[PDB]
Order: structure tokens, then C-alpha cells, then sequence
């Protein structure tokens, strides 16, 4: 597996699917970055090598696998059964009633990111709570631009625009290449435009797979699916694939999220925007009782468009 | 190498009286300083100063 | 491959951010996670474009020779060449290489990109009133530890009340630096102002902007980040201006507020990211990323810019080094 | 620039404090050391902060020693308040709020008049500024506390 | 077989902030009542409203107005149910009633999207030949619709025995009881089970159609979005505002509620909200308003309907700005803004929120009478009250009532039984969406941060870009209003730089003693001078006490913060 570090020089814009045309509709929101977009950097690159075998040009997906992505300072989004009383936020375990695995009444789920190691006790399960001061959230930065008439030197009519960019220090991104070299390519780059606004990021790339992937949980009937990038499909269908992939059925199961995430994108092929995609957010956890003991793998691809580095779920453990 | 312009005037300025290009009221001493480029501490006369003056008499 | 941007501030410089939280009235741009005065890489990019669209249209860019852009326009997008000039004396399209350079105008826009990402100008030295040598070049560990990542990607320890300084900011025998009203003592060291000198050559050249790097030294102060926190966001000039009703002769009603402007001596730096060259069909001269690349460093090494607010009362003027 | 102020704020706060403490029932030293608190500056402005320590030291010798100066010793308002001015200023430019602080003073506990007298122009300099300072805060807890 | 139902529908939020202009806001919350409505007509029609625990459904104007039948005047125009439900229903008939529940809402949806097709085509919404309509209404489309809003339903049965020790510390919380037994425990085991069964719906939805999205929500595809370029399909809509399936509903929703009630909201758009700033509107009309109608007929008939502008926004100068009939109508406008002063451009958001079945149905009542009745009897006519479904409310407000009317809730909400709120003050000019999820930021994120919470957060975003925030207690607004500092302030910023500026730079221990010099510095007869002095410092240290902060700085810092914010002479005129 090849690890890709992008270090951006200033500011990133990852928009919001809404219009953004200068003259008219002049705002621009960052979300968090979607894997499909960092995919979609790597896949413009490879386009521009010459190497147009491996990126699937006009395709959903390329040839390679991005397994997912992650930013750092490395954190990740607070579990959804994570629950913010006073000034900790607090763990809050399933319960169950009627038969069925469910989340008990704990207050209102509150935003925040924390860091690769929390993330880890969290699931070992030996988690309970997060000081408020270590949850963290993302700096956003608003800039405020115009557009000039070419002589005069004032503001042409109605351009105004807003931009609300991301301030992130890193974003990781897991690579599998079936031998289309692309560690190779990235290393003769030293930056890609990443995002809006023709920003750029600084690439680094190792051969190494990060310790996360390579976590030894144990077997146990009750495991745990962090979802670290957003993942595409029905529940159901999601859930089938995960009796599949372990051999094990399941005799229960509790879907803790939020919002679904509105994927769409534009399409640099057709010129066009992508067709909306809905999506179990980041953050979410899928609670699981297998009917017998599954040893619970560290990391497993679920869902729709895996290759652009979608479905990334983390093993973990509950009680 | 600056284009933007395509010739330039020196004004040389010689007082006759004192002069006294204020910034403003402070809590100090000193109530009324005069202008003074910050980072080096001389006396200037900010071209918003300077070009109110030219603006009013032409 | 890029080309790194030296900014050297050779009169007050406004920025302007109407985003940013300050008490002041017309505050100038700031970066949101470090405090730091900063110019957007857009409000540069919009300032290299306009002084290339210029060059450009009065046939004075050269890539070795003279750039006529017409003519180029015509061995180019041929039959629709009349159309698109027509645009550009219409003021809804840029001239050819403009346009490569750094997109096309906002009519045109789905056409291609701009070949080059222009980064943000961060700041690197800050001039702070000094009792001895008149002023010092102010910078931070954390200034220095971005300036050498930005570099070398694209290729020190201070309390408070220290400093590493140059020898013409030292009072004779005390081992003190005075910046402005506030006392540092000097910390001894031996290399680490040596060195970011000779960052400075290896990225602008022997010539500090007019002067020799080695005068430069003598004067270099690095002090503490929460010093230099303090002083980029304290000591930047707060200028109060009026507007005066002469009919009266009296401040106009809604005739007063602040601004604020970053000092002159203020040395900057951007990296130019440069892709390649997106459009269809281009002349061979300027169909690459090195060509874009050089043509980028000859058009504005040594070159003088105005960038900011203010240009009428003599803000923002600033010298390059590319 | 900022944590200076704050330093000279703590000071200003306390010594004027002390002040308003030793002399609660007295206001007629509370309206001295107020009255020549405003009028320090000026001395200072019009003849330098050598002949304004110089001037203070005429209200009180053997040696020139801040810390031998006792104001509450002194018969009236006018003595107690100037030995009071005189003492809170040195103290200030010698000592700081102490050594336990970020500002302990500039002239290393030697009396300020002594200093002036045997270091640099610059040295006197930043001395005068500092004074200036000291007394703008001063003025300031006076005018709100006495 | 006594059974305990639980209805919840989502989304709330999200729909509601895909809000382009007013009405837009308007019938969002609207239109998520009306679809409780139809929910919760499925079991009255069974067991009667008595059997709906909550929302109290007898004083409810939908009830009223929708069920009963009577007439109903202007305040059917809020939405006042929210957006869960409980209900007790027999066990036999809860799996069919959450079949029909689910029907009602989507046939309710398809059959008004069907109308705002039609609708939309026949007054020019879309610049399409009626031959197209077929188009619009092919299964891409109505699957948007259909799946849009999901309606989760579960119940418990109250019959059922069970060990209640062990049933409590399953859930995570004689020994036998049945089940009603622990009744107010059951309600919040049943929220759990509800939101079990919105994770497994509400992630379903079906993949959609490469093309252009909707300008007001942008992430559904737009009408005619897949079948042309950007350009083609702005000129195709009103506005060259493209809207999916569900913002064509949420345009055509308001036509909807004026056919079948004869209603239509009072204040149109924010500025017509921002205008009752000090009667600006009303005091111009009267002198001004004829002539200015006429002028703008002048330059174009398209301007004016009903003898008014068809834009309120045509009070502002710049609107006619951005050839010489418009010259004359600018140098009118420019006249009268000299004589009875410069129009309103802010106005505010109010979004607030609160931190035995019989028992449960008293409740409900008082819920009921606080959100139906003293809510609107606060708000009344002095700005445009959008929602109020018990403990929460969302009002768009002119900058000048937005504190009175808080507060006026708080008190009222206090006497009823505490809230949290947020206010944002925002230029007309501002994307809705954006200025919604602000004040909704300030709520959560702000307001109910603060450690006790009972807070109001008041945010002004002005349009060159500064966004000042201020959290304060809600006794801060009645000590304010009161006092001589309001008066003299009003009667600057000056004394609110230097005091912000500097703060940081004052000690510890001497904070009180520097505002004591600030306020001899800035507030000055001699007689009168020191009586001024005496009563401002008390009054801000008054105020400082409810002013939220950990320390004394940051309560000086936040107070000073709030009186920036109401002496912006730009933000108040
Ligand atoms: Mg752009
Ligand atoms: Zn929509």
C-alpha cells in the first residue's frame, strides 16, 4: 500500500454543490474534502503523464483503488454515539429493547474531530470520554474578492464574491496500484492543484501502510464499523456485503449516523456536473451482533465506488 | 520594470512655518503628535495628507 | 516546476479584508490560523495579471524575442482568430498569452485553466522600530519552519524575553536588543541567522532588492512566536483619514475612520505553482511548463508593482525578485 | 508591546493603591501625589528625566538610593507625596514589578538618576520613554482612584 | 391492546435552509406541518385527538382550520406543528397505520408537485411549451418527491409485563409491572427505537440523473437539468433560477395555502421585514409612495402590481442603479433618505430552543398555549413569526424589535414553566441558506456552549464581511433598555474602540478601576457630570454580570461587543 501525503501551501476549497458563477451567484462553502475529489487529482495527473490506461477516462471510477482519505494537523470526525455533557464528550454504548440493539437517550451529538490515537481507544472500546479541549474543529478561512475593469481599475458590475476556504495542515491519502506506477509519477511531482481556485498541495509519497490498517482486535460477536469516508448504498445492501466479505451472518445490527452526505462532483470528461449521490457520513458507526464470533478485520471496504476511496470503514470492538 | 507608470515628479517641500500633519489625539504627553513612519520613527506626511492638499488647490 | 516571488514593501501596503475581525475600520489581510499579515494568492494573481495584460497589448513582452500576440492569435485559433481578438478590444476576453498564463477571462472560462497556481504572499521579515541600526528585520521559528517546508517540499528554540540578533542591533556590551519600547535579551547562536541569510541568496540572489544579503544580516532580529505575533498585529500602521466638506472647511459628516497598512521593509514571499499550459493548439514558443515558467521570471524579475488598495496616495508599491 | 502594558498597569494599580490605603482618611496627600502625577510628564517633556529625578530628590541626602527614601517619615502632604511619586517611578525603572515578572526593571536595581548619569544615550533613551509610561498609567488609577 | 406511537419526520433543517427568498423559508416550515398534519389525520380518525398525547391538537389552527372546519383567520399562516408525534393507538392497527401514515405524505407530495407543474408552466415559471409538462413529470422526477422526506414510525406496547429493573438497564438507563407503569421512561426508550428506524429509511434514496442542480438547495438535479447546458437552462427558468422537483414545491406551496385559505403571509420578503425598522416604510409611503409608484410604472409596468412595487427592494436606491426615467426616480429616492433618513438594510433572525400520559397531555397544553397563542401575541404584526412548535421558534424580525421580542418570549416561555437563543443580524442582500445555518450556529453552537446555557447569541454579519458575536444572559437586554447608557449612547465609538482595543492590556485586578477611568474619559454641568459617571458605571457594571465569559476581560470584552454591534450606525439609522 502507498501512503500519499498532501501539504497544502495556503488555503483549500472543497465547494459545496451550489452555483458559483461569476456575475451571479457568488458564494462558495467549503465542505470536508470527499475522497472522489482527491481521487479525481490523482486521476488528472496520471491524465496529464500520458499514463491514460489507469484513469478511466469517461469512467466512474479509475484503475487503481483509493482505499480512503484522512486530514491532519491525522483526525477524524467524532463517532455519532459520541455525545457532548458539560465540558467532556461522552461515549455512549447500545442498549437494547424489544429485542433490538438501540442507542440510548445521552443528549444531542455535537461536531468536532479528534485525534488518530482517541480514535484508536475508541475502538478497543476502551474509550469513555474526551475532554472538550481535545475535540477539535476545522479553521475556516472567508475571503472576500472582486473582479476589476481592465483600464479604469474599479469594480466591474455585480463582481462581488465570497469564498469560504478550509485551513488544513495535511490530507492523507492509502493508494493499491495494480501495477500502474503510480508511486513512481507522484514522486517526479513535487505539487497538484487539489480543490477550487486552482490551489495547490505539496505531494509526498511513501510505501508504507498506515498502523491503523494493521490493528489486531480480536474475535468477538460484537464489532463495530467506524465509517471514515463517506459510503454509498442501501443499509441493507451494505450490511449483506459485510456477512459476505466475513462469512458470518448477522443477527443484529444498529445504523448510528446523521445527515446524509450529498455527493455530486463535475465531471471533467463530459463537462457537466455528476449525478447526486446520497451517502452514510463520515463519523457514523455501525453497530454489529454476529451470530457467531467474527475476528474483526482493521479495515474493510463496504459500499458503492470504492476505488474513489469511498465505504473506508475501521474495525473496532463493543460491549 | 514599472509600467504602470510612464513619468514621475519629485515634489520637494521646504517648510517656511512649522508644521504640524497630525495624526490624531493621544493619551501621552505629547496630545497632538505629528506623523511619523512607525518602523523608523521619522516624521512623514502621508500621500492622503499630501494629495488633499494638491486636489484643493488645483 | 515554480518559480518563487520575493516581495519587498517599499511603501505602506493595504491589503484590504473586509472579513476580518479587528477594530479597525479597513483592517488588511491577515491568515486565519497564524495572525500573520498575509496578501491572497487572488489579490497577487490579479496584480500579475493586470501588469501582464499590459506588456502584453503594448507589445512588450518578450519570449527571446518580441511577443505580437495578433499574430500569434491567428497561427493559432485560425479561423475564430478575428472573433476572439474582436473580444479582447471588447474588453470580454485577455490577449493570447494572458489568457494561457493565467486563464482565460471570466466569459471564457469553461474554455480552459490557468496554467499557473498563484500561492499566497506569507510573510517573512517585518521591520520593527530598533534603538540601535534604526530598524530590524523581524521574523520567528515558526516563520523560518514554513519558509524552509515551503521549500523544500518544492525543491529553533526562543522564550520570550530572547532574541537571536545581528550585531547592529546589539547595544555595545549589554547583550540587548531593543525593539520599539520593549527590552530582549540576546541569545547567543551562531549559525541560525547565517543561514536563513543564505536561504534568502539561494531563492532572490546576492542583491537583497538594491542592497548587498550580507548588509542584511547585521540586521536580522528573530524573536520568540508570541513576540512576533504581537508585533505584526500591533505594530502595523493604524492611520486615521478624513474627508474635509470645504465649504465649511470642516471634517464632513461621516468623514472620519482607520485603516490600517502593513509597513514598507516588509519582505514577502509566494511560490508561483506551474502547471502545464492548458489551452488547444498553442505556439510552440510558450507550450510547456518551463517556457511559462521562464517567460514568468523575466516579465517580473526586478520588476515594481503596485498591489492593495491606495494606489492614488501612494500604497502598495512593492519590488520583485523572481 | 502588549504584555508591557499590562506589566505597567499592575504596577500603576498597586502603587496607587497603596497609596489610597496609607492615606484613606488623609486627601490631602491622595490630591498631592495625584497633582504631581500629572505634572511629572511634563517636567520630563520640558527638562528631561535627569533633572526631573534631580527635582524630586530636592523634595526629600548622602547618596543618590531610591530605596532609602521613607515618605511616610516626611511632616506634610506635599513632602509624603512627592517621596511617594519619587520612589514609585525609580522602583519601577530599577525593579519592574520584581524579578518574579516579565518586566524587572531596566537599569538592574541601580538607581535610575545614578544610570543616566553612567550609561549610553539609548540607554537614557528608552529610560525616559518608560517613565513617560509608567506615569501615563499612573495618571490614569489616580485620576479613578484618589 | 393500548399502544404508544411515536411519529418523527425528517429532514427539518436542512429542508427548511434550502431558502432562497423568504416565502421560501416560510414554506418550508409550513409545508413540515402540514405533513405531521396528514400524519397525525390517519389516527384521529381512529381514536379521536385525545388520543394524540403530543402535540396538543385541539388548539392547534390546522385542527381548527383543516379538520373541524371552522373558519380560521391569519394565523393559520404559522406553523406551529413540530415534527414529532405520540400517540396512543391499539396494537392491531399500528403496522397499518404506519403503511397509511407513509401513503398520505407521499401522495400529499406527488399531488402538490403535480399542481406546481402545472402551475409553474401556465404562469411562467418555467419558459417551456405546455407539450413539455409530460416531461416534468417523468419517474426521475417524482422519485425526488417520493423519497424526499422519510417518516419514521414505531410504537411499544403499554399492555406488556416486564421486569423493569432489567428492561431499564438493557436500554441503558412487584418487580413486574407492565409497561405504562414506567411510562416517562418508556417515551424516551421509544425515541431510541425511532431513531433506529430513521437510519434504516432515510439512507435508500436512489441514485440521480447526470445534469445541472437546483439553484436553491443545489444538490438535486433540476428540472430540464439533465436535457441542457447552464446557460440554456437558467434562460428557461424565472430569475435564470433552475429548481428541482422539491423547490418548485416549496415556490408553488404559498399559491397552494392562498387557494385553500384565502391566506398569504404580511411581510413578502426580508426587506419588507427590514423596512418596519422605526415605521422607515410607512412613514415614506405616506410621503412619498404615490409618487414613486408612478415614476416606476414610468420605467417600466413590470415594476408595479397593485399599485405597489413588485419589489420591495425598489425602496433602495442601488436596486435601480444596478435611462432617464430611472435618473429621475434615483434622485427622488435620494431626496426623501436626506429628509426622513437612509432605508433599513439589516434585519434579524430569531431561531430559540429549549435547554402518567395524563401528566404528559398537561404538558403539551401548556406547550400548546405558549407556542400557539403567546408566541404570536409577542411577535404579533411587528415582523413575521414562521414557527413555533413548543419549546422552539423561528422568527425573521426588523433589528429594532429583535431583542425586545426575545426576550419578551423568554419571559413569557418562563412564566409558561428556559430558552437559549440565537440573533443574526444580516444585510438584505445575504444568501438566505447561508444566514440560516449562522443563526442556527449561534444557537448550538454558541448560546447552548455556555455552561448553564439560558444565553443569547446575537450575531452581525455586516456586507463588507466582519462577523461580530456577543453572548449574553437574557437580564442583560431589560438592564440595558433601562439605562442611562442606552440613552447617551443613542443620544460612541469611540469610548467602545479604546475600551475593546485595550482590554487586554488592563490588569487582573484592577479591571473595575479602568472602567472607571474610561467612563471619566468618555462621559461627561459639573453637577451632572459626576451624576452621569456614578450611574453609567454602575449600570455597565450591572450589565457586566450577565454578560457571558470566563473571566472578567472576556465579560468586558462581550459587553463591549454587544454595544458595537447596537451603535452600528449602519446597521441602525
Ligand atoms: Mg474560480
Ligand atoms: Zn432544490
Amino acid at each position: 500500500m502507498i501512503e500519499v501525503t498532501f501539504t497544502p501551501y495556503d488555503v483549500l476549497l472543497f465547494r459545496e454543490s451550489r452555483p458559483f458563477d461569476a456575475g451571479s451567484e457568488s458564494v462558495a462553502r467549503s465542505i470536508i474534502p470527499l475522497p472522489q475529489t482527491v481521487a479525481g487529482a490523482i486521476r488528472t495527473l496520471l491524465f496529464y503523464k500520458g499514463l491514460k490506461n489507469c484513469v478511466g477516462v469517461g469512467e466512474e471510477e479509475p484503475e487503481f483503488t483509493l482505499v480512503g482519505i484522512a486530514i491532519g494537523t491525522r483526525i477524524y470526525p467524532l463517532p455519532f454515539n459520541i455525545i457532548k455533557s458539560e465540558k467532556f464528550y461522552k461515549v455512549v454504548n447500545p442498549g437494547r429493547f424489544l429485542g433490538k440493539l438501540i442507542l440510548p437517550p445521552k443528549g444531542k451529538y455535537k461536531s468536532g474531530y479528534v485525534t488518530e490515537s482517541i480514535l484508536e481507544k475508541y475502538l478497543k472500546g476502551e474509550l469513555k470520554e474526551v475532554e472538550e479541549n481535545k475535540v477539535i474543529r476545522i479553521e475556516k478561512e472567508k475571503r472576500i474578492g472582486i473582479k476589476l475593469s481592465r483600464e479604469k481599475k474599479v469594480v466591474e458590475e455585480g463582481m462581488l464574491y465570497t469564498v469560504e476556504f478550509l485551513r488544513i495542515e495535511k490530507i492523507y491519502a492509502w493508494i493499491e496500484d495494480p501495477g500502474c506506477g503510480i508511486k513512481d509519477i507522484l514522486s517526479s511531482y513535487e505539487f497538484l492543484t487539489l480543490g477550487g481556485e486552482s490551489r495547490v498541495a505539496f505531494v509526498e509519497v511513501d510505501d508504507k501502510t498506515p498502523d491503523i490498517f494493521n490493528r489486531e482486535l480480536g474475535s468477538t460477536k460484537k464489532a463495530l464499523f467506524y465509517f471514515s469516508t463517506p459510503t454509498i448504498g442501501k443499509v441493507g445492501e451494505i450490511v449483506q456485503e459485510l456477512e459476505k466479505r466475513l462469512n458470518a451472518k448477522i443477527d443484529d445490527y444498529l445504523l448510528v449516523s446523521s445527515r446524509p452526505t450529498a455527493i455530486s462532483g463535475w465531471d471533467m470528461h463530459e463537462k457537466k456536473p455528476k449525478g447526486t449521490k446520497f451517502a452514510i457520513p463520515p463519523g457514523s458507526v455501525l453497530f454489529v451482533e454476529f451470530k457467531e464470533e467474527v475476528e474483526v478485520p482493521p479495515y474493510i471496504k463496504l459500499g458503492k465506488l470504492k476505488k474513489l476511496g469511498y465505504g473506508l470503514a475501521l474495525g473496532g470492538i463493543w460491549e | 520594470m514599472f509600467d504602470m507608470f510612464e513619468k514621475a515628479v519629485v515634489f520637494g517641500l521646504y517648510s517656511i512655518t512649522p508644521v504640524h500633519a497630525g495624526s490624531g489625539a493621544e493619551l501621552s504627553v505629547i496630545d497632538l503628535p505629528i506623523q511619523r513612519e512607525r518602523h523608523t520613527g521619522f516624521p512623514v506626511i502621508w500621500g492622503q495628507s499630501l494629495k488633499g492638499v494638491l486636489r484643493s488647490r488645483f | 516546476k515554480a518559480v518563487v516571488f520575493g516581495l519587498y514593501s517599499i511603501t505602506p501596503v493595504h491589503a484590504g479584508s473586509g472579513a476580518e475581525l479587528s477594530v479597525i475600520d479597513l483592517p488588511i489581510q491577515r491568515e486565519r490560523h497564524t495572525g500573520f499579515p498575509v496578501i491572497w494568492g487572488q489579490s497577487l494573481k490579479g496584480v500579475l495579471r493586470s501588469r501582464f495584460r499590459q506588456l502584453e497589448l503594448d507589445e512588450k513582452i518578450e519570449v527571446s524575442q518580441k511577443w505580437k500576440w495578433k499574430e500569434k492569435t491567428k497561427e493559432v485559433l485560425k479561423e475564430k482568430a478575428d472573433e476572439f481578438i474582436k473580444k479582447v478590444e471588447e474588453r470580454k476576453r485577455d490577449p493570447l498569452l494572458t489568457e494561457i498564463v493565467f486563464g482565460p477571462a471570466t466569459d471564457g472560462a469553461s474554455e480552459h485553466a490557468g496554467a499557473v497556481s498563484v500561492g499566497d504572499a506569507k510573510i517573512l521579515l517585518f521591520p520593527v522600530r530598533s534603538a540601535k541600526g534604526v530598524f530590524a528585520f523581524v521574523t520567528s521559528p515558526i516563520v523560518i519552519q514554513r519558509l524552509k517546508e515551503d521549500f523544500e517540499l518544492v525543491s529553533v528554540e526562543l522564550s520570550n524575553n530572547e532574541t537571536i540578533a545581528g550585531n547592529a542591533l546589539i547595544l555595545n556590551g549589554e547583550n540587548k536588543v531593543i525593539l520599539e519600547d520593549i527590552v530582549l535579551k540576546v541569545k547567543s547562536d551562531s549559525n541560525v541567522i547565517e543561514n536563513l541569510v543564505e536561504v534568502l541568496k539561494t531563492l532572490f540572489g546576492d542583491n537583497f532588492f538594491g542592497k548587498p544579503i550580507e548588509s542584511i544580516k547585521e540586521r536580522i532580529a528573530i524573536v520568540s512566536d508570541d513576540v512576533f505575533k504581537s508585533f505584526t498585529r500591533f505594530s502595523t500602521e493604524i492611520v486615521a483619514r478624513v474627508r474635509i466638506d470645504a465649504e465649511k472647511g470642516t471634517v464632513a459628516r461621516g468623514g472620519l475612520w482607520y485603516e490600517e497598512f502593513l509597513p514598507s521593509d516588509t519582505l514577502m514571499y509566494s511560490l508561483i505553482a506551474v502547471g502545464s499550459p492548458k489551452k488547444e493548439n498553442l505556439p510552440k514558443e510558450v507550450d510547456n511548463t518551463q517556457k511559462i515558467v521562464n517567460v514568468l521570471k523575466v516579465t517580473f524579475n526586478n520588476a515594481f508593482l503596485q498591489i492593495g488598495g491606495d494606489e492614488t496616495v501612494g500604497k502598495g508599491f512593492v519590488k520583485v525578485r523572481a | 508591546i502588549r504584555e508591557i502594558e499590562q506589566e505597567r498597569a499592575s504596577f500603576a494599580f498597586k502603587v496607587v493603591s497603596d497609596i489610597k490605603d496609607k492615606y484613606s482618611q488623609n486627601k490631602k496627600v491622595q490630591g498631592k501625589y495625584s497633582s504631581y502625577a500629572e505634572k511629572a510628564p511634563t517636567i520630563i517633556l520640558n527638562n528631561g528625566l535627569g533633572a526631573t529625578l534631580a527635582f524630586f530628590l530636592s523634595k526629600l541626602i548622602d547618596d543618590v538610593d531610591y530605596k532609602s527614601i521613607n515618605p511616610e517619615s516626611f511632616g506634610n502632604a506635599e513632602n509624603i507625596a512627592y517621596a511617594f511619586l519619587y520612589k514609585h517611578l525609580s522602583t519601577w525603572l530599577a525593579e519592574g514589578n520584581g524579578k518574579d515578572s516579565a518586566f524587572s526593571g531596566l537599569t538592574n536595581g541601580e538607581d535610575p538618576l545614578k544610570y543616566i548619569m553612567e550609561k549610553t544615550a539609548i540607554d537614557v533613551a528608552i529610560s525616559t520613554e518608560e517613565a513617560l509610561s509608567i506615569l501615563n498609567w499612573i495618571k490614569k488609577f489616580a485620576k479613578a482612584m484618589l | 391492546d393500548p399502544t404508544l406511537l411515536r411519529i418523527k419526520i425528517v429532514p427539518v433543517q436542512p429542508f427548511i435552509a434550502n431558502s432562497r427568498k423568504q416565502l421560501d423559508l416560510w414554506a418550508s416550515s409550513h409545508l413540515l406541518s402540514m405533513l405531521m398534519y396528514k400524519a397525525l389525520e390517519v389516527i384521529v380518525d381512529k381514536f379521536g385527538p385525545e388520543h394524540v398525547i403530543y402535540p396538543s391538537l385541539r388548539d392547534q389552527p390546522f385542527f381548527l382550520k383543516f379538520y373541524l372546519g371552522e373558519n380560521i383567520g391569519d394565523e393559520i399562516l404559522v406553523a406551529n406543528l413540530p415534527n414529532k408525534a405520540l400517540a396512543i393507538v391499539s396494537g392491531k392497527e399500528a403496522e397499518k397505520i404506519e403503511e397509511e401514515i407513509k401513503k398520505r405524505i407521499r401522495d400529499f407530495l406527488l399531488q402538490l408537485y403535480r399542481e406546481a407543474v402545472d402551475w409553474a408552466v401556465e404562469n411562467g415559471v418555467v419558459k417551456v411549451d405546455r407539450s413539455e409538462k409530460d416531461s416534468m413529470l417523468k419517474e426521475a422526477y417524482l422519485k425526488i418527491v417520493r423519497e424526499y422526506f422519510t417518516v419514521s414510525i414505531t410504537w411499544v406496547s403499554l399492555s406488556e409485563k416486564e421486569d423493569i429493573y432489567q428492561v431499564t438497564e438493557n436500554a441503558g438507563l412487584s418487580r413486574v409491572l407492565e409497561r405504562i407503569a414506567i411510562y416517562p421512561l418508556l417515551v424516551k426508550i421509544l425515541d431510541s427505537l425511532g431513531e433506529r428506524k430513521v437510519t434504516e429509511e432515510r439512507f435508500e434514496k436512489s441514485e440521480q440523473l447526470k445534469g445541472w442542480k437546483c439553484h436553491v438547495c443545489g444538490e438535486n438535479l433540476a428540472i430540464f437539468g439533465d436535457m441542457y447546458d447552464h446557460d440554456n437552462l437558467k434562460s428557461l427558468w424565472l430569475d435564470e433560477e433552475p429548481l428541482c422537483p422539491m423547490c418548485l414545491i416549496k415556490r408553488y406551496y404559498p399559491v397552494w395555502i392562498r387557494s385553500k385559505t384565502g391566506q398569504k403571509i404580511r411581510f413578502e420578503s426580508v426587506v419588507d421585514v427590514a423596512l418596519l425598522y422605526k415605521n422607515w416604510r410607512k412613514i415614506f409611503d405616506e410621503k412619498y409612495g404615490k409618487d414613486l409608484v408612478s415614476k416606476a410604472r414610468e420605467v417600466s409596468e413590470d415594476f408595479v402590481k397593485d399599485n405597489m412595487l413588485v419589489d420591495s427592494d425598489l425602496y433602495y436606491s442601488s436596486t435601480w442603479e444596478s435611462e432617464e426615467k430611472v435618473k429621475e426616480v434615483v434622485d427622488f429616492l435620494n431626496a426623501a433618505y436626506k429628509e426622513i433618513g437612509n432605508p433599513p438594510k439589516y434585519y434579524a433572525i430569531l431561531v430559540m430552543d429549549g435547554d402518567t400520559p395524563q401528566v404528559h397531555v398537561a404538558i403539551s397544553q401548556a406547550l400548546a398555549n405558549f407556542s400557539i397563542r403567546e408566541v404570536r401575541s409577542v411577535v404579533k404584526d411587528e415582523g413575521l413569526l414562521i414557527y413555533a412548535g413548543g419549546d422552539d421558534v423561528l422568527a425573521i424580525l426588523p433589528v429594532d424589535k429583535a431583542l425586545e421580542v426575545a426576550y419578551k418570549i423568554r419571559k413569557e416561555f418562563g412564566k409558561s414553566f428556559k430558552l437559549s437563543a440565537g440573533i443574526l443580524i444580516v444585510h438584505y442582500k445575504h444568501p438566505l441558506y447561508d444566514a440560516l445555518e449562522k443563526a442556527r450556529d449561534l444557537l448550538n453552537n454558541k448560546a447552548k456552549n455556555v455552561p448553564g446555557k439560558d444565553t443569547l447569541a446575537i450575531g452581525l454579519l455586516k456586507r463588507s464581511g466582519s462577523y461580530y458575536i456577543s453572548l449574553v444572559g437574557w437580564e442583560l437586554i431589560r438592564v440595558f433598555y433601562n439605562s442611562e447608557l442606552r440613552k447617551k449612547l443613542l443620544e460612541g465609538k469611540r469610548f467602545i474602540y479604546h475600551v475593546l482595543r485595550e482590554v487586554d492590556t488592563w490588569p487582573k485586578v484592577g479591571i473595575d478601576e479602568m472602567l472607571k477611568f474610561e467612563v471619566i474619559r468618555h462621559i461627561r454641568n459639573k453637577e451632572e457630570t459626576k451624576e452621569l459617571r456614578e450611574k453609567i458605571y454602575g449600570e455597565i457594571k450591572d450589565l457586566l454580570e450577565h454578560v457571558r465569559g470566563n473571566n472578567e476581560v472576556e465579560k468586558v470584552r462581550g459587553l463591549f461587543t454587544f454595544l458595537k454591534i447596537i451603535t452600528d450606525a449602519e446597521v441602525f439609522p
